[PDB]
RNA sequence: AGAACCUUACCUGGUCUUGACAUCCACGGAAGUUUUCAGAGAUGAGAAUGUGCCUUCGGGAACCGUGAGACAGGUGCUGCAUGGCUGUCGUCAGCUCGUGUUGUGAAAUGUUGGGUUAAGUCCCGCAACGAGCGCAACCCUUAUCCUUUGUUGCCAGCGGUCCGGCCGGGAACUCAAAGGAGACUGCCAGUGAUAAACUGGAGGAAGGUGGGGAUGACGUCAAGUCAUCAUGGCCCUUACGACCAGGGCUACACACGUGCUACAAUGGCGCAUACAAAGAGAAGCGACCUCGCGAGAGCAAGCGGACCUCAUAAAGUGCGUCGUAGUCCGGAUUGGAGUCUGCAACUCGACUCCAUGAAGUCGGAAUCGCUAGUAAUCGUGGAUCAGAAUGCCACGGUGAAUACGU
């Protein structure tokens, strides 16, 4: 089984792996390795006079974190607890056999 | 010397233009060089104001005037320009 | 500048005759950043130089650079209502900058087919105190002669 | 000239976001005009209520909103008859089942917010400017602000011409990326038009992105 | 634009064009006895050559 | 926007979306080069006779806070300008200014 | 017992191992002279070795990817510096007198608002 | 233009209208703002007063005018010059 | 940050009047769904079908239609009544306050002086003593190294191979991204007021603010915006509000500004062949296959993506040709023939093929940009977006010139 975690955090993301690399210890099963993966950076520029002064701007971004976790020889007993856990708001997970 | 006239909150008429452009005639004899030259007339309220910018060779010379007509404001300007001019020329003939 | 510019860049020397001087001349020949192209010309210019004067390369090109080098030019100063033209000694690494790009303006100023035969004839005829090249350092040179009484000025 | 938005500028440095939740573009425009509405909402009828912020959170198809304010049992109500209410009337519009708590605002004058309304709500009640800015800055450094300072603009005073008036004490270092200073504003309708108010409260400075 | 030009040079050419113009020994910018002896050297050497300049 | 302008923008997605699939498959006949001329004529007939607001080129983003026709994001939905209100104050979850 | 340098310019990575031979050379499973159409680029690939007569006592192999020609080119060499001066503790000094050892940095600039490139802005005429 | 597998475009309710002028012969001018729809075969000898934005204007039709679209025979702006 | 319609605020003509957009009240009718006709359409008149969910025995809840009037509505006016936001001098090194002291007083001192610095930077002096807003530092990025983790990324040593990281393996290396290490005038000479600093040297990936960004003091210009929004006042209310079709914003004796492409041989054309970066995609990115000279069409894998797709970088390079011509330079203009988006490309789209083949031979007076991975030059992506970049915002490739000096 894969899980791909996803955020706008650094900090919140490298929670969730943490949390779940303890589960799937606990639950007795082999994770491989939390691998992180490139880091999607959407950028945009705004006017930020109301009228004119084309050469006026500001530049945001939001950058996106993955990271990657494997299940290998999913027990059992994992299958239901990585499936229920209640896991930080903010953060997407795709848990998916 | 090529003339451009604006209005912002004025109707350029054809007394206004060509008033404007027999008083800005005078100003070649107070420097030969003066190139395009941009006129702008604006009504605020109660305030007629006018201002030119004259690109000159070696320059640029700006001014404005307020009057209680736009007439009264160019007669105004066109003194002011006069100064600058003659300025501009005698730290060239400097000898 | 007013202060001073601190960090001298570093031309590497020619592939072929491993000269930082011709690799100066490459640049100064060399249009929109194309080093390849310009470096291409050079080269086949010096053969045709070697092929004739069949005197190498590395000191062929040499020989037309010291026909067209300034030794004096003239910088300008505004007297009065006058500007004074006045002599100054020239700074060899500039004499250099100087003979390499009047040589190349003479150089595209001609009628031939190639870049390289321009090049070349070039060369050759400064080799020999011919072309507008080596003209324009004469004129130079009569100027800085001519009003040699302002040499002494420091204004 | 023209001065970057205090708040905005710190934002990962040592400032958290107001919505904390993640989206794809699908729902992310979505999420966006929802949480507005709530925010639009809560704010409309908890005017009296003192609210400073709105933190509010989705965190699985669900959103929890954590309402911060320096008069709790107002919000409160009997055992909680007006906060399930807000729930109720809350879920209706974020169009999933929602949950509310409520955070305490213990010193309401250290709160750029709380204070910036202060005065707006002063000088509704033709309350002489001066003394509203005057008070506040006592106010805040007498409970132990590092600094503070408060803006005024408009028609002062219901003048025929505007103008644009400032108290500082202690130290507001806006250039200071690490130092915490607190920042809010709020418009105010008197009768001769809008008085605009600002506000920043330095709490002192940080040692830890944390 | 990198880095400061000598303050020894500049000082001494200071001397030198205040002296060409004519200015009295005494408008001297300096107290730091090191430039100063520049400044001076630079306003007295021009006082030579003004002579044979007109 | 004037109320009436940001109305029309509700008139016109209803319709759009209404008649969605009717335009479709009105359409697909059309582009079918292996059809009936007879077919394919009555169709370029019927689709010019159901409402011109109910094609999806007809609309127009505007801000869904002020209305404003220009300088649309879609990310957001909203202008240049109520984003840029919006991202100050940490109301768009991780968005803040970038530099590199 | 082989002896490795990465070695980097402008966009471009260069991993290089060293070898006790010859004098061979491949990058990319191609000779030098087939990847390398360009001199200059020849020159710069074999200065390391040239200044050490090394060129013909050992037989180096390359994998370079990212950048284009000069920056490849580039890469390798400090590449070699790397692993030249790892073989050989001692050449250190002569390689960083000739320069080769320090990883240049020059990147080029980003587009700025208002500018039509880094630094080149729009024209405006006094005419 | 228009795709020709998609056929030549025109209005239906001119399209009909042009029934009733070819079958019920009648010799009245048709009043109409179908600038887009193409002249038919059926269109030949018909006068037909197009719109041009403030007044309609009569296109006497004829086998030359064939495939063109109406409105390429109604000016809509007046110059005489400077 | 993208006017065919829409957008759209304008013009012409056709309509509407508690109104297209709300709340309140009475009355009627579930809401929908499917049709014909007239009309440019708005709209008007018909026709079919339908009778729902808690309702405790009154139905309330929908959501529709008619009626009344409190109202809604206005991109109408004033940016010289305002908030908010923004340009500008200027990322210039300034601008101030408390207490003390001096002066009848406006004021002054501090903030001057000697040095120093990118810097009111720092030091030493001194009727000043202190403090604050700025400066610098904290933030992001880039340059080197180390730890942890290793798929969708990686292949040094092995073994196998359909020779394709292709396979078993490997966790080295490149790279991905969290966490750390590192640069401080710290170390060494000489100068210097036993200072502050300066100039040079060492090591080091980097040296003195390493490079680039973000960050904009008190104020100035009744600068810009009532058409983003909000808002004082004023004005319109069977019309300055509302609906619709067609047109207009794309008009052309002309003047000015910003760009693109050229005028050729450091080049045009044909064949052959190398090396990037950054970014986008959901009902979207759309391969492979078939068709077509081509724009494209049909069919339909994979991919919410370090995996699939956009999507083959170009200049470069080799071989050939043209031979200095208004040319095998240029590609404007125009005819003919198409494709695609879209109710619809006449006014007014982008692109394709065939034909056409203009001005232009490097630009008067003037005038602009740029000091290094910069200028120059070459390709690539994105936002807006049904379709509509030579603009804008980003990304790499190649890669100079010259600074004596004031
Ligand atoms: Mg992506
Ligand atoms: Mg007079
Ligand atoms: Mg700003
Ligand atoms: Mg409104
Ligand atoms: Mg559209
Ligand atoms: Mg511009
Ligand atoms: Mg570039
Ligand atoms: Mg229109
Ligand atoms: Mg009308
Ligand atoms: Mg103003
Ligand atoms: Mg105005
Ligand atoms: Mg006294
Ligand atoms: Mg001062
Ligand atoms: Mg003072
Ligand atoms: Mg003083
Ligand atoms: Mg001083
Ligand atoms: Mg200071
Ligand atoms: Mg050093
Ligand atoms: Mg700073
Ligand atoms: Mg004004
Ligand atoms: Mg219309
Ligand atoms: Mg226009
Ligand atoms: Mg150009
Ligand atoms: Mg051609
Ligand atoms: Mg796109
Ligand atoms: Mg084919
Ligand atoms: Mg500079
Ligand atoms: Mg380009």
């Amino acid at each position: 089984i894969r899980i791909r975690l996803k955020a706008f955090d650094h900090r919140l993301i490298d929670q969730a792996t943490a949390e779940i690399v303890e589960t799937a210890k606990r639950t007795g099963a082999q994770v491989r390795g939390p691998i992180p993966l490139p880091t999607r950076k959407e950028r945009f520029t705004v006017l930020i006079s109301p009228h004119v002064n084309k050469d006026a701007r500001d530049q945001y971004e939001i950058r996106t974190h993955l990271r990657l976790v494997d299940i290998v020889e999913p027990t059992e007993k994992t299958v239901d607890a990585l499936m229920r856990l209640d896991l930080a708001a903010g953060v997407d997970v795709q848990i998916s056999l | 010397m090529q003339l451009n006239i604006t209005g912002n909150n004025v109707e350029i008429t054809e007394a206004l233009r060509e008033f404007v452009t027999a008083k800005f005639a005078k100003l070649e004899q107070y420097f030969d060089r003066i190139n395009q030259v941009y006129v702008v007339l604006k009504v605020e309220k109660v305030t007629h104001t006018s201002d030119a910018t004259l690109h000159v060779n070696g320059g640029e010379i700006h001014a404005s005037a307020e009057g209680q007509d736009m007439y009264a404001a160019i007669d105004g300007l066109i003194d002011k320009l006069a100064r600058q001019l003659t300025k501009h020329k005698d730290k060239l003939k400097q000898h | 500048p007013r202060r001073r510019v601190i960090g001298q860049r570093k031309i590497l020397p020619d592939p072929k005759f491993g000269s930082e001087l011709l690799a100066k001349f490459v640049n100064i020949l060399m249009v929109d950043g194309k080093k390849s192209t310009a470096e291409s010309i050079v080269y086949s210019a010096l053969e045709t130089l070697a092929q004739r004067s069949g005197k190498s390369e590395l000191e062929a090109f040499e020989v037309a650079l010291e026909n067209v080098r300034p030794t004096v030019e003239v910088k300008s100063r505004r007297v009065g209502g006058s500007t004074y033209q006045v002599p100054v000694e020239v700074r060899p690494v500039r004499r250099n900058a100087l003979a390499m790009r009047w040589i190349v303006e003479a150089a595209r100023k001609r009628g031939d087919k190639s870049m390289a035969l321009r090049l070349a004839n070039e060369l050759s005829d400064a080799a020999e105190n011919k072309g507008t090249a080596v003209k324009k350092r004469e004129d130079v040179h009569r100027m800085a002669e001519a009003n040699k009484a302002f040499a002494h000025y420091r204004w | 000239g023209q001065k970057v938005h205090p708040n905005g500028i710190r934002l990962g440095i040592v400032k958290p976001w107001n919505s904390t939740w993640f989206a794809n573009t699908k729902e992310f425009a979505d999420n966006l005009d929802s949480d507005f509405k709530v925010r639009q909402y809560l704010t409309k009828e908890l005017a009296k209520a003192s609210v400073s912020r709105i933190v509010i959170e989705r965190p699985a198809k669900s959103i929890r909103v954590t309402i911060h304010t320096a008069r709790p049992g107002i919000v409160i109500g009997k055992k909680g008859e007006d906060v399930e209410k807000l729930r109720k009337v809350v879920a209706d519009i974020a169009g999933v089942p929602a949950q509310i708590n409520i955070a305490e605002v213990r010193k309401p004058e250290l709160d750029a917010k709380l204070v910036a309304d202060s005065i707006t709500s002063q000088l509704e009640r033709r309350v002489m400017f001066r003394r509203a800015m005057k008070r506040a800055v006592q106010n805040a450094m007498r409970l132990g602000a590092k600094g503070i300072k408060v803006e005024v603009s408009g028609r002062l005073g219901g003048a025929e011409i505007a103008r644009t008036e400032w108290y500082r004490e202690g130290r507001v270092p806006l250039h200071t990326l690490r130092a915490d200073i607190d920042y809010n504003t709020s418009e105010a309708h008197t009768t001769y038009g809008v008085i605009g108010v600002k506000v920043w409260i330095f709490k002192g400075e940080i040692l830890g992105g944390m | 634009k990198r880095q400061k030009r000598d303050r020894l040079e500049r000082a001494h050419q200071r001397g030198y064009q205040a002296g060409i113009a004519g200015r009295s020994k005494e408008m001297c910018p300096y107290q730091t006895l090191n430039q100063r002896s520049q400044w001076l050297g630079g306003w007295r050497e021009a006082m030579a050559d003004r002579v044979v300049m007109a | 926007a004037k109320q009436s302008m940001k109305a029309r923008e509700v008139k016109r997605v209803a319709l759009a979306d209404k008649y969605f699939a009717k335009r479709a498959e009105l359409k697909a006949i059309i582009s079918d080069v292996n059809a009936s001329d007879e077919d394919r004529w009555n169709a370029v007939l019927k689709l010019q006779t159901l409402p011109r607001d109910s094609s999806p080129s007809r609309q127009r983003n505007r801000c869904r806070q002020t209305g404003r026709p220009h300088g649309f994001l879609r990310k957001f939905g909203l202008s240049r300008i109520k984003v840029r209100e919006a991202a100050m104050r940490g109301e768009i979850p991780g968005l803040k200014k970038a530099s590199w | 017992n082989q002896y490795y340098g990465t070695g980097r310019r402008k966009s471009s990575a260069a991993r290089v191992f060293i070898k006790p031979g010859n004098g061979k050379i491949v990058i990319n499973q191609r000779s030098l002279e087939q990847y390398f159409g360009r001199e200059t680029a020849r020159m710069v690939v074999r200065q390391p070795l040239e200044l050490v007569d090394m060129v013909e006592k050992l037989d180096l192999y390359i994998t370079v990817k990212g950048g284009g020609i000069s920056g490849q080119a580039g890469a390798i060499r400090h590449g070699i510096t790397r692993a030249l001066m790892e073989y050989d503790e001692s050449l250190r000094s002569e390689l960083r007198k000739a320069g080769f050892v320090t990883r240049d940095a020059r990147q080029v600039e980003r587009k700025k608002v208002g500018l039509r490139k880094a630094r080149r802005r729009p024209q405006f005429s006094k005419r | 233009p228009r795709s020709l597998k998609k056929g030549p475009f025109i209005d239906l309710h001119l399209l009909k209208k042009v029934e009733k002028a070819v079958e019920s012969g009648d010799k009245k001018p048709l009043r109409t703002w179908s600038r887009r729809s193409t002249i038919f075969p059926n269109m030949i000898g018909l006068t037909i007063a197009v719109h041009n934005g403030r007044q309609h204007v009569p296109v006497f039709v004829t086998d030359e005018m064939v495939g063109h679209k109406l409105g390429e025979f109604a000016p809509t702006r007046t110059y005489r010059g400077h």
